[PDB]
């Protein structure tokens, strides 16, 4: 079902929400489970829905890897994805689906983040281990949003890179 | 003291004669293959870098048949340092240079004259930005070499490959290890113990 | 005959496993091929990086070729760094086998109790590697 997940979710966040005490630790603790996915998930997709080929630059393996992603999660691609000049470590992935809204979403008074954080632990777990280390805040701007934070020796090497 | 320096000025007076005897010697040698050989070994110290690199052309239509390429060898190392020396650090004269060493051992058995030339050919290379070129002519005279020699190489290939790019981070202290125990066989008890120090270092900082 | 040597590499350059399939004798010298492919797995790494920084290949069949000591490299989605060290060519045998080893590995990594870059000590997968490497490799 749609509906069975969202309850094994909402166990999810009450088993957080139970053994962690205070609202930053438990998104982090979601993001040690979105790490846990992505540390297979990318291993597996890598031949049966990425051409079985591997690909290593920047921008094409982040938009076909959020593709891919997405129709073996969802099967719903992001719907946008923005590149920021102004700080070209800054880049922004955005979905407008929350994958926690499975179940609709949680009190909003006192966790201002939510499994929007969760999904953006997979993200960095495949970007990672692709060979992108980055760290992702997940933002409620323009709906569930993220922004990622590459590696400084992966934003140098890209950079150096650009040219062939 | 003074005295001792008007010794001096009248020593270097008469060496003015001697300088201009060779700038004779020089001048007679300007004005075959033993020709082009002698007229290297002439500007090897006259700062003639353009005859220099027509001295290891002539060798080359000179020695092109004769197998002494031991000459042609001395026109190149001429040829390559004054080319650094000038900033020019033509690549070309480097690459001819290893054709007049590690490939210059493949046709005659003059290992001498092939160490001298991958020798400078080593600085002028790590000058240049090629020093993974230096080590890899380094390992293709580690194999020959002896003991104490191979290992010091095999040092000097260490660091070389290591300087240009990571390339070479924990390989070149696995095989300085197996350099430290040639060093320790023949190898300079100093060399031995600083390369088995080199080789930690870089161990700790890639345990795994 | 060929000798067989395979390893495994975690992200953090963690040496996860290594499996040998030649005619076992003087295995002191067998312990010496394994420490010397896995350190000349290190200047291999060294270079095999920026060599898939460049193509993005389903395999890179050479790395380095040491004139005894040869380097293939299957590189994975997770960057799991893989090679083969024989003192024998076999092409064939080591792109599939290389295929079918990121098979199994996938099989085996799915498994939620492993987490990234750890030894896997389950014997089916050493099983799995064996008949592997009596298929592409043993004859």
């Amino acid at each position: 079902s749609q509906s069975i997940v969202a309850l094994l979710f909402s166990e999810i966040v009450q088993y957080s929400q139970s053994r962690v005490f205070t609202v930053p630790e438990l998104q982090t603790r979601l993001h040690d489970l979105g790490q846990d996915v992505g540390t297979r998930i990318i291993d597996l997709y890598f031949v049966r829905e990425r051409s079985s080929k591997r690909e290593t630059k920047l921008t094409q393996m982040l938009l076909f890897v959020k593709t891919t992603v997405w129709k073996n999660l969802f099967g719903k691609e992001a719907e946008k994805l923005e590149h920021a000049n102004d700080d070209e470590r800054t880049y922004y992935i955005i979905e407008k689906e929350p994958l926690v809204n499975t179940f609709i979403s949680v009190p909003k008074d006192k966790g201002s983040l939510n499994c929007a954080n969760f999904t953006a632990g997979i993200v960095e777990a495949v970007l990672t281990n692709c060979g992108f280390p980055c760290k992702v805040t997940a933002h409620w701007h323009k709906g569930t949003t993220y922004m990622v934070k590459f590696e400084d020796f992966v934003i140098a090497r890209d950079k150096q890179m650009e040219e062939k | 003291d003074n005295l001792r320096h008007f010794v001096q000025d009248y020593a270097v007076r008469a060496l003015i004669p001697y300088i201009e005897h060779l700038v004779a010697i020089l001048a007679e040698g300007v004005t075959a293959e033993l020709q082009t050989r002698k007229l290297g070994d002439l500007y090897f110290m006259f700062g003639h870098y353009n005859l220099a690199f027509q001295s290891y052309h002539q060798a080359k239509r000179d020695f092109n048949a004769d197998s002494a390429w031991q000459y042609y060898a001395g026109a190149l190392e001429m040829a390559a340092l004054s080319a650094f020396m000038l900033g020019t650090a033509q690549r070309k004269t480097y690459d001819y240079m290893e054709d007049a060493i590690v490939c210059y051992l493949t046709v005659c058995k003059l290992q001498q004259f092939a160490t001298r030339a991958t020798l400078l050919s080593m600085e002028c290379l790590k000058t240049a930005r090629l020093y993974s070129e230096v080590a890899k002519q380094l390992i293709r005279m580690t194999n020959e070499e002896s003991d104490l020699r191979s290992a010091l190489l095999l040092e000097q290939a260490a660091y070389c490959f290591l300087v240009t790019q990571p390339p070479m981070h924990r390989k070149y202290a696995f095989h300085i290890v197996l350099a430290g125990n040639r060093y320790s066989r023949a190898g300079q008890r100093k060399h031995a113990y600083r390369c088995y120090r080199q080789a930690y270092q870089v161990f700790q900082k890639r345990e795994w | 005959m060929s000798t067989y040597y395979f390893v495994i590499v975690g992200q953090n350059d963690n040496p996860i496993y290594e499996k040998e399939f030649s005619t076992v004798n003087k295995e002191l010298r067998k312990e010496d091929h394994r420490h010397l492919t896995q350190f000349i797995a290190h200047a291999a790494l060294d270079l095999v990086d920026e060599h898939k920084w460049k193509t993005a290949n389903m395999q890179l069949k050479s790395i380095d070729r040491f004139n005894q000591w040869f380097v293939s490299a299957f590189i994975t989605a997770s960057q799991i760094r893989f090679i083969i060290v024989h003192d024998n060519k076999n092409d064939e045998g080591i792109k599939n086998f290389f295929n079918e080893m990121y098979d199994t590995y996938i099989k085996n990594s799915m498994n939620a109790f492993y987490r990234i870059n750890t030894p896997i000590k389950s014997p089916m997968f050493e099983k799995k590697s064996e008949i592997f490497g009596r298929k592409y490799l043993l004859s």
